[PDB]
């Protein structure tokens, strides 16, 4: 049960300074170093630097020396990365990963999306996409959740607190002409068990501290 | 990765 | 620093066939005494990267034997024979000897697959959104191949333009298909002033376009 739990996605003003955390569990903390990666859709993956916590010894990519500061709390088994003056180029997904000497990146964190923006944060509105005669074909019905008008990315969607993953399509969000994002998450289920099963989408928007659970029920007409 | 430390 | 060059940066392969990704390091990446620390990772859309290869030719625990790493000096190669939909994503090579460690640009593995027609469904706006003043009608095109599909909205048979957005999923990791979600956004007034709402789909798997309609005064 080795686990690296990273902090929630952020919206930060240009020139601000944000602190990401990566809490390790299920192994002996001081036996490994924590390395940090940056992922962007244009560049790709970049190694930022590393800290060996037992000691506190850090080393940085020259691209990120000065901006990114790695520290380590040995009690809480946590590693911190600080960005001291955010820029438009700092919007990315930041990863932590564990490593022992002469090893590899075997366990990765879940990633922290940082959006650097001057715009306002808005939580999403969640609407049901109800199964009906117009969404049934061949004994299967489709249903979902419309996650409308949020900023920034990302929104995560689970179904039944993660217990429903088969036949789930959470779509890439689209940019609306207002500058806010919109997203849809659908799932195909048996039509015969629509009366006995419950389908709840769990929508999570960390930048606005929004958590919405929506029970999607069939509506005939 | 080789690593960055001497131990741990 | 040492530059890692992946090629191709996107790699189409038919199902069950072979695929090879070439990764070349600008300098030597042999560690002073032990082998070059050349690692291969795979990432899916919305997931952390996963380790497949370390120490150019060592499969990581649990990785199918269909993945094989090789190379010497500065030339490295990943080989996936019998590619399945579970192998989709971006493969990154990576050197871990000389600071700062570097990755290749990534290589997108994409399945070729038999033709599959889309399942078309339509969802009228919910009353909860209707009370907000807006009305989004959602058309879903589920599990089709290939990715190219045409979606046209029709309100009272009048073809629509400039009021809809659509997105396609990443390729499905179990059946190599794509899904498409298109949303037509009207106001509550505009929605309530028209009655029949239709989503029309053109795709290779269909002999003729498919309309999925509903009437606002339902059933």
């Amino acid at each position: 049960q080795v686990q690296l739990q990273q902090s929630g996605a952020d919206l930060v003003r240009p020139g601000a300074s944000v602190t990401l955390s990566c809490k390790a569990s299920g192994y002996t903390f001081t036996d490994y170093e924590m390395h940090w990666m940056k992922q962007t859709p244009v560049h790709g993956l970049e190694w930022i630097g590393a800290i060996v916590p037992e000691t506190g010894y850090t080393a940085y990519n020259q691209k990120f020396k000065g901006k990114a500061i790695l520290t380590a709390d040995k009690s809480s088994n946590t590693v911190y990365m600080q960005f001291r003056s955010l820029t438009s180029e700092d919007s990315a997904v930041y990863y932590c990963s564990r490593l022992k000497l002469l090893g590899y990146f075997d366990v990765w964190g879940t990633g922290t999306t940082v959006t650097v923006s001057s715009a306002s944060t808005k939580g999403p509105s969640v609407f049901p996409l109800a199964p009906s005669s117009k969404s049934t074909s061949g004994g299967t019905a489709a249903l979902g959740c419309l996650v409308k008008d949020y900023f920034p990315e990302p929104v995560t969607v689970s179904w039944n607190s993660g217990a429903l993953t088969s036949g789930v399509h959470t779509f890439p969000a689209v940019l609306q002409s207002s500058g806010l994002y919109s997203l849809s998450s659908v799932v195909t289920v048996p039509s015969s068990s629509l009366g006995t099963q419950t389908y709840i989408c769990n929508v999570n928007h960390k930048p606005s501290n929004t958590k919405v659970d929506k029970k999607v029920e069939p509506k005939s007409c | 990765a080789v690593g960055i430390g001497a131990v741990f | 620093d040492v530059l890692m060059t992946q090629t191709p940066l996107s790699l189409p392969v038919s199902l069950g066939d072979q695929a090879s990704i070439s990764c070349k390091s600008s300098q030597s990446i042999v560690y002073k005494d032990g082998n070059s620390y050349l690692e291969w990772y795979l990432q899916k859309v919305g997931q952390s990267p996963k380790l497949l290869i370390y120490r150019v030719s060592n499969r990581f625990s649990g990785v199918p034997d269909r993945f094989s790493g090789s190379g010497s000096g500065t030339d490295f190669t990943l080989k996936i024979s019998r590619v399945e939909a579970e192998d989709l994503g971006v493969y990154y090579c990576f050197q871990g000897t000389h600071l700062p460690y570097t990755f290749g640009g990534g290589t997108k593995l994409e399945m070729k697959r038999t033709v599959a027609a889309p399942s078309v469904f339509i969802f009228p706006p919910s009353d909860e959104q209707l009370k907000s003043g807006t009305a989004s009608v959602v058309c879903l095109l589920n599990n089709f191949y290939p990715r190219e599909a045409k979606v046209q909205w029709k309100v009272d048979n009048a073809l629509q333009s400039g009021n809809s957005q659509e997105s396609v999923t990443e390729q499905d990791s179990k059946d190599s298909t794509y899904s498409l979600s298109s949303t037509l956004t009207l106001s509550k007034a505009d929605y309530e002033k028209h009655k029949v709402y239709a989503c029309e789909v053109t795709h290779q798997g269909l002999s003729s376009p498919v309309t999925k309609s509903f009437n606002r005064g339902e059933c």
